[PDB]
Parts: structure tokens; C-alpha cells; sequence
């Protein structure tokens, strides 16, 4: 279990730890989060109480190395940061877990509900959507715009998720004009699985960090992303069964995380309907289409 | 983006601009099989693809054997249009194709984008006006040379006729619309009014009788005579 402590929580501030959040006070005694569970990427997000504009966090990964976070007053965030002294680092936060200055990640022993939202986010390939490569852990935030987004303005701050458009060459083989744009299969297996993402592995492995992007920071692009991710399987005819059932988990655990208060700006109607009732794969999603007609039927 | 009432006259600027029509592309004949079921015997169609600033008509025209072994017709329909369409294009020199395409129906906008993505720079286009191109096989040597095509084919025609020597394209267009919008609402009428007297005769290279210039104001007064009395019996107005 690792530690990710804090020099001081100088301004009252929601911290986000994965799915958990507690409130810190002005000058509260606060210094830090222990007990993380290893073996996963992690998440920790920040929104002011001041200034609910910017939820902004931080994909970090304890192996990787000693992280602590310290609110910089010139630029007004809380920054994740490297402490590469380790010995400085467990003299610093022994100090701190002596104090119990510390809150707990408080996992339930009965709870996948992480490792279910994560099983494929890998830190390297969070690094190379995110590209700032002096830094071990990642930074995303509200308002950061995709590649995509960029060609329809910054480009060193933008999240680089794969480019998919399926009214596009890359989509479309010429003379299969209607066969590849009515099914996607060739998109998916050949371009996709096989040409860009390898295997299906990075593949929901970036629809899963767009939607966590989507669901911590409100992240629009990130949004259109995983909803595009899912409509290119959705729309595929030819689609391997051992990933069909497996995205079936994945959106399953999307779903029940998802606050139901923010249902209405991140579900996509038109995809979700097409997903579960339209689509090739119409009747392949069963816990998903379970989960979503008994917690979503009004946007179906 | 659409097309309507506002920017009416964008049609006829020097901008080369293509109407693609696909509602007589897949046509048939609905019957009654030997058990007392329903079939559908499939009859040729054309797409009806105009410059409506010069006239010039490319008239495709649709063979039967196009469907033949094909499911889902009235979607391969769409995806056919746009298939000839595109070869169209291709096949006319650089400056001589469109800047735009406008479809008369928003169904063909996917499949005419799709296949049109090798010409980023051709903007297709919907439209708000309900254009009356459906009655395009009102037009008898239009009629006549879909129904007797043994294979695939194109044909060129000028739908204006010789007009432009006289009116503006412009007009050309509202005369044409005016026509087509007749023979739709009621054929029989709108063709009794062209051609019941033969001392103003239809010329072999074109589609509509020699009026001349008043003939053709009492004509286009006969035509909107009957859209307004077809509308009227139609509302009991
Ligand atoms: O890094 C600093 C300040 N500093 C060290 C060398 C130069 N300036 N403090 C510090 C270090 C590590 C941790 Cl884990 C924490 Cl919480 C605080």
C-alpha cells in the first residue's frame, strides 16, 4: 500500500481520490491519502471551493515512483509532484502516518468497482494520450481539447485519444462505400484492432481513460471519444466474442458509477439508443442494456 | 448548409451546381401472386442529376438487372445514386465539375458524402424546397428512353429546351418547376394543357412544345390555374 502525501491544503478544495472524494477545509491539518491500493493507475482530482470552473487532476501509478502534491500560490493549483530523495520521502511521511494526518483509501474488501473501471489503463499509454514526458503522472483537466477537436488550439495541452471518423478514408475502402460506413468491421478489426491499437487490450483500454476523463473532469472530447469507441464495435457486424462480452462488463461498471445526476450531459442518446436497440450487436449487451433500462429508461 | 426560399437565387450564379433527384431510381409494380400474396416487379428507373443554371440534364438511367440478387432495395438505392453520381463527377473534366451537389431528399446526404470523399472541396448540400423533380417521367421522350433501355445507359438532355435564347435561367427554372409541379399534381391535365392542338409542335431535339413567348404566358397561367383548383378540390376550398 503507497502514499501520496501533501506539503498543506492552503485553500478549501474537494480532493477526488478514484471514485472517493471528501472535503478539505482552509488550512485544514491535511496531509495526504494512504493505504492506495498497488496494481493500478490511480486518479487524484481537485475542484476549489471557490471556483467550480477547472475540475483538474492527476493519472499517476505508485510504481512508478514517490508522489506528493503541493498547492503552488503563483499559479493557484494543487501540483503532483516527484520526490526522488526516497529516503526524504518515508522520513516525511512516517512522519505524517505518525501524526494520522492522513485519510485512508477507503476501499471495501467486497469492491471491484476500480479494478472493473480500469482492468486495461495502462500509465504508458495514458502518457502517450497525455504528452508531457518530464513527468511520470499525467495531468488533465476540464477544459483540455482532443486532436480531433484541434482539426475542426494549443497543441502541447491537448489529450491525443486515436482519431476515429467514420465518414472518413481511412474508414471507407474505396468501392465498399456502403458496405464499410453500413458495417464497421473493416474499420475495427483491420484499422483499428489490428493496424492502430494492436490488440483489444489498448483499445478498451483508451475508451476506459476516456471515460474517466468524462465522468471526473467533465471532459466534452474525452465524452465524444468513449462514445465513439462503442459505436464502432456497436456498428460492426464482425466482432469478436470474447470482446463483446467483455465491453458488456466494461459499460456495465460505466453505467453503475456514473452519477445519475449527470446522466443528462454524459450519455449520448442517439448512441445509446443505436447501441442497444439498432446496432449489430443490438442483443450482445446484455448486463448493459440490463443496467441501463432500470437506472436510464427516460433516455431511452 | 440547406437550401430554401432565402437563398433561391445562389442557383443561378456562374458557381457550377448539380440537383441530384434519386425518387425514380428504384421503382416498381406492386401485384398479387398466384397464393394471394404480394410481390414487387422491379421496372427501369433513372437519376434525374441537373445543372439548373444551364439545363443540362444527365439523365442515368437504371436497368432492372441492377437489383437482380440485391436485398434491401430501397437502401441500395440510395447507395447507387450516389455510386453514378460520383462516377459523374469523376468523368467530367476538372472545371467542369460541380462546386455543389444538392440532393432533393436529406436520406442521400450519407451515402453521396461517402462517396464523394475524394472530393473534399464539393460541398453536398440538403434543401428545404419541395421540388417537383419526381414528375420527371411525366416528360414523355423521357419516359420513353427509361422504359425502353436494355442496359445500363446515359443520356443527355437539355431540359430547358432552347429557353435561354429568351429568358433568364432564373425564369427557365421557375417555367420548369411550374411544368413539372402540374404534371405532378394532376398528369392528365397538365398534359392535356401542353399539347391537345398540334400547330405548336414539339421539335425532335427537344422535350416541350415551340410556344411562343405569349403562348407561353397563357400556358404558365393554365398551370397555375390547375395547382391552385387541384389544391382547392383537394381541401375543398
Ligand atoms: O520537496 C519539498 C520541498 N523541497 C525539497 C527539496 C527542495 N524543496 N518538500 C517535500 C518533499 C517531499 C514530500 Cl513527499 C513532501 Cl510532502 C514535501
Amino acid at each position: 500500500m503507497n502514499t501520496v502525501p501533501f506539503t498543506s491544503a492552503p485553500i478549501e478544495v474537494t480532493i477526488g481520490i478514484d471514485q472517493y472524494s471528501f472535503n478539505v477545509k482552509e488550512n485544514q491539518p491535511f496531509h495526504g491519502i494512504k493505504d492506495i491500493p498497488i496494481g493500478h493507475v490511480h486518479v487524484i482530482h481537485f475542484q476549489h471551493a471557490d471556483n467550480s470552473s477547472m475540475r483538474y487532476g492527476y493519472w499517476f501509478d505508485c510504481r512508478m515512483g514517490n508522489f506528493y502534491i503541493q498547492y503552488d500560490p503563483k499559479d493557484g493549483l494543487y501540483k503532483m509532484m516527484e520526490e526522488r530523495d526516497g529516503a526524504k520521502f518515508e522520513n516525511i511521511v512516517h512522519n505524517f502516518k505518525e501524526r494520522q494526518m492522513m485519510v485512508s483509501y477507503p476501499k471495501i474488501d467486497e469492491d471491484d468497482t476500480w479494478y472493473n473501471l480500469t482492468e486495461f489503463v495502462q500509465m504508458d499509454k495514458i502518457r502517450k494520450i497525455v504528452r508531457k514526458d518530464e513527468n511520470q503522472f499525467s495531468y488533465v483537466d476540464s477544459s483540455m481539447t482532443t486532436v480531433q477537436e484541434n482539426e475542426l488550439s494549443d497543441p502541447a495541452h491537448s489529450l491525443n485519444y486515436t482519431v476515429i471518423n467514420f465518414k472518413s478514408r481511412e474508414a471507407i475502402r474505396p468501392g465498399h462505400e456502403m458496405e464499410d460506413f453500413l458495417d464497421k468491421s473493416y474499420y475495427l478489426n483491420t484499422v483499428m484492432l489490428q493496424g492502430i491499437f494492436k490488440n483489444s487490450s489498448n483499445y478498451f483500454g483508451e475508451l476506459q481513460f476516456a471515460f474517466l476523463n468524462a465522468m471526473f473532469f467533465g471532459n466534452y472530447g474525452s465524452s465524444l471519444q468513449w462514445h465513439a469507441m462503442i459505436e464502432l464495435i456497436c456498428s460492426s457486424a464482425t466482432v469478436p466474442k470474447h470482446m463483446l462480452d467483455k465491453l458488456d462488463e466494461i459499460l456495465y461498471y460505466q453505467i453503475k458509477t456514473l452519477p445519475e445526476q449527470y446522466s443528462d450531459i454524459l450519455l449520448n442518446e442517439r448512441v445509446w439508443n443505436i447501441c442497444l436497440y439498432s446496432s449489430f450487436q443490438k442483443n450482445s449487451l446484455h448486463n448493459t442494456e440490463k443496467i441501463m433500462e432500470n437506472k436510464y429508461p427516460e433516455l431511452l | 448548409g440547406a437550401m430554401n426560399s432565402s437563398n433561391y437565387a445562389e442557383l443561378f450564379n456562374n458557381d457550377i451546381k448539380l440537383f441530384v433527384d434519386d425518387t425514380n431510381v428504384y421503382r416498381v409494380t406492386v401485384h398479387k401472386t398466384f397464393e394471394g400474396n404480394v410481390a414487387t416487379k422491379a421496372i427501369n428507373g433513372c437519376i434525374f442529376t441537373l445543372n439548373p443554371k444551364t439545363g443540362h440534364l444527365f439523365l442515368k438511367i437504371i436497368h432492372t438487372s441492377v437489383w437482380a440478387g440485391q436485398k434491401r432495395l430501397s437502401q441500395l438505392a440510395k447507395w447507387k445514386t450516389a455510386e453514378e453520381v460520383s462516377a459523374l463527377v469523376r468523368s467530367l473534366p476538372k472545371e467542369e465539375q460541380p462546386k455543389q451537389i444538392i440532393v432533393t431528399r436529406k436520406a442521400m446526404l450519407d451515402p453521396l458524402e461517402v462517396h464523394m470523399l475524394d472530393f473534399p472541396n464539393i460541398a453536398i448540400r440538403p434543401t428545404e424546397l419541395r421540388l417537383p423533380f419526381s414528375a420527371a417521367m411525366s416528360i414523355d421522350k423521357l419516359s420513353d428512353v427509361v422504359m425502353k433501355a436494355t442496359e445500363p445507359q446515359m443520356v443527355l438532355f437539355n431540359i430547358y429546351d432552347d429557353w435561354l435564347d429568351r429568358i433568364s435561367s432564373y425564369t427557365a427554372f421557375s417555367r420548369l418547376t411550374l411544368l413539372l409541379r402540374a404534371l405532378k399534381t394532376n398528369e392528365e391535365s397538365a398534359k392535356m394543357i401542353l399539347l391537345s392542338d398540334p400547330t405548336i409542335t414539339i421539335k425532335s431535339y427537344h422535350l416541350w412544345p415551340s410556344f411562343t413567348d405569349e403562348q407561353w404566358i397563357t400556358i404558365e397561367s393554365q398551370m397555375r390555374d390547375l395547382i391552385l383548383t387541384e389544391y382547392g378540390r383537394k381541401y375543398n376550398v
